[PDB]
């Protein structure tokens, strides 16, 4: 999965 | 509700003991509460609550993801049927998750964003908005979906026009905006060009804006920064 | 019981499915509408219920652990008096904790321990009885904190005696008794010279079968005869 | 803190 903040 | 007896200040107070303990469910009941007390929050205190709805969440999140993915090995050709018992699991928790979305986006549509005025807040709470709505989105099947994804670009779209007018580009709020809206567009709205030609613009822009970027947001900048590179190294 | 309506097959595929996904506390709801069927447990049954209560338990007390720690700071010399919010929520989480230990304990008193008649039952469930009142006794500071001792004590003891007479050194269960009733002796009792002979008996007597043990077992085993080593390095 | 099992 991609990156979030 | 069942933090309407206790006192705004304590509420925060134990959010942030709640946070050192790693109990994120009585973190965000308590940044429930605080909210429902009327007043604006603080800059600290919008941090404590998405800090711990972001956690719930993202517990149910993963969950969710493992029960989804027994449930489409099931559905595979050669797979044994072993009865309703994962999908009716997956429906717990995808509904639980489904409330713990909806409770937010409540607090945020009564009265957090109406109040919200300067950039620092009104982006911070449609950011929030865009997120909730992007994870009712991936789990979401039905004829809403479409409705899902249109209610989470609208507001990563609001958030992110104040963003570009008011804040500068290594404003940690508007990297993490950004970064967030990219991945839905990549993840959710089948737009990877749109995502990548996002997460490319900011992080350009916030490199060449780096010279006046604080010691204290250096952290927290350059971490989502990382995390734009990332996203892009995956990409591409 | 919430999970009246549930088939027993059905409970016992979703405590299965609960553990893939990390969550303890529908996996215990799932094990404790189990047992509520009236039946026996099987083996791998057994180790459902206890994996799934050894983890929610487990996150209570490093939460109450945190919160202890907290309190007892702010009630040093030179600390500000903030109130009587730590100590709340340091008795919140603790209520919690001894909610989950009292429905274990309930569990086994009605009716698992009664009909435990086979060794690698009756002593997996009387392990079970002194963990949960140790973890009990923890917690405990008000005058029923000795009663609470020595009902672990009386349920690790049985559990050792049927373990010595009816197991082999290197069975799992028996092993994990004594690392579990050694570390009570240490840290709940007062009585380090005694959780060190146990343990370095223990660990001798293991030593000597394993000559004898499955390759099945050896996992389990040796991971746990790594354990009582450690326990070992830690107190001398 | 000791190790349990
Ligand atoms: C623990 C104490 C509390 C009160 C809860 O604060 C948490 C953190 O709140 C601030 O940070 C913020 C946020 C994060 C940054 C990225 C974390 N940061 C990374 C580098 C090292 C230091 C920590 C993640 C959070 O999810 C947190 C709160 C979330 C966000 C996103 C929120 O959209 C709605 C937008 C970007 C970001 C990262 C803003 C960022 O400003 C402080 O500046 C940090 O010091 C502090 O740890
Ligand atoms: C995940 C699937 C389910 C169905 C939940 O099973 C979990 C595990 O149940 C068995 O193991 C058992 C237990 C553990 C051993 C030590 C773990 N083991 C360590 C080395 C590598 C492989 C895993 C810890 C548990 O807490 C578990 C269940 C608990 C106990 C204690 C219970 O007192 C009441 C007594 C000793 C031990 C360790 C018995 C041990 O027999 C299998 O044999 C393992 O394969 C398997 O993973
Ligand atoms: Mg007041
Ligand atoms: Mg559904
Ligand atoms: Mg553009
Ligand atoms: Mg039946
Ligand atoms: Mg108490
Ligand atoms: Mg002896």
């Amino acid at each position: 999965f991609p990156a979030t903040v | 509700g069942a933090m309407g007896s206790m006192e705004r200040a304590s509420l925060i107070q134990k959010a942030k003991l709640a946070e050192q303990a790693e109990r994120y469910e009585d973190m965000a009941a308590f940044m429930k509460g605080a909210v429902e007390k009327g007043e604006e929050l603080s800059c600290e205190e919008r941090n404590l609550l998405s800090v711990a709805y972001k956690n719930v969440v993202g517990g149910q999140r993963a969950a969710w993801r493992v029960l989804s993915s027994i449930e489409q090995k099931s559905n595979e050709e050669g797979s044994e049927e072993k009865g309703p018992e994962v999908r009716e699991y997956r429906e717990k928790v995808e509904t639980e998750l489904q409330g713990v979305c909806d409770t937010v986006l409540g607090l945020l549509d009564s009265h957090l964003i109406k109040e919200a005025g300067d950039a620092e807040s009104r982006v911070f709470y449609l950011k929030m908005k865009g997120d909730y709505y992007r994870y009712l989105a991936e789990v979401a099947t039905g004829d809403d979906k479409k409705r899902i994804i249109d209610s989470a670009r609208s507001a990563y779209q609001e958030a992110m026009d104040i963003s570009k007018k008011e804040m500068p580009p290594t404003n940690p709020i508007r990297l993490g905006l950004a970064l967030n809206f990219s991945v839905f567009h990549y993840e959710i709205a089948n737009s990877p060009e749109e995502a990548i030609s996002l997460a490319k613009t900011t992080f350009d822009e916030a490199m060449a804006d780096l010279h006046t970027l604080s010691e204290d947001s250096y952290k927290d900048s350059t971490l989502i920064m990382q995390l734009l590179r990332d996203n892009l190294t995956l990409w591409t």
